């Protein structure tokens, strides 16, 4: 309950900032591009592009940042566990 | 094809905006710049000319390029 008043945003691809300002530029997904603001809690570096974003749902404006992608192929072979098979 | 701006309700174009450029493409910028110098290198002298010779020099001189009537490789 205390983050059901707390918040979902839809994860965002950036395609690039803008300058003499910020409104940075961005394509979510299943829907297309808003060019939107960002959060404020995020300066204007610490979201390069290429950067998969999370944007307040509604109101479309970065709301915090992430990190990248890598599939579930890639992770599903990490080891976790270890080989007991000493020298 | 030209990026705009468009108000949410009222689909009234507000911005233009720069244009389309995939950040898969982008990924081909460079910003680190390599260093290796020539002096690396050994031996390639031949070609390491050529490879000055068909992109510095084209670059930084296409007015001796027609001076000569050619083109530039």
């Amino acid at each position: 309950q205390s983050e059901q008043p707390l918040q979902v945003a839809r994860c965002t691809k950036i395609i690039n900032a803008d300058s003499e300002d910020p409104k940075y530029i961005i394509n979510v997904k299943q829907f297309a591009k808003f060019v939107v603001d960002l959060s404020d809690q995020v300066a204007p570096t610490d979201i390069e592009e290429g950067m998969r974003v999370g944007v307040d749902r509604n109101k479309y404006q970065i709301h915090i940042p992430l990190p990248p992608k890598i599939d579930p192929t890639v992770t599903m072979m990490q080891v976790e566990e270890k080989p007991d098979v000493t020298y | 094809g030209d990026l705009v701006g468009v108000n949410k309700d009222s689909y009234l174009i507000l911005e233009t905006l720069p244009t389309e450029y995939d950040s898969r493409v982008k990924a081909m910028e460079v910003d680190e710049r390599p260093t290796e110098q020539y002096s690396d290198i050994g031996g390639l002298d031949k070609q390491i000319q050529e490879l000055v010779e068909a992109i510095v020099l084209p670059m930084n001189h296409k007015e001796k390029f027609e001076n000569l009537g050619i083109q530039p490789p």
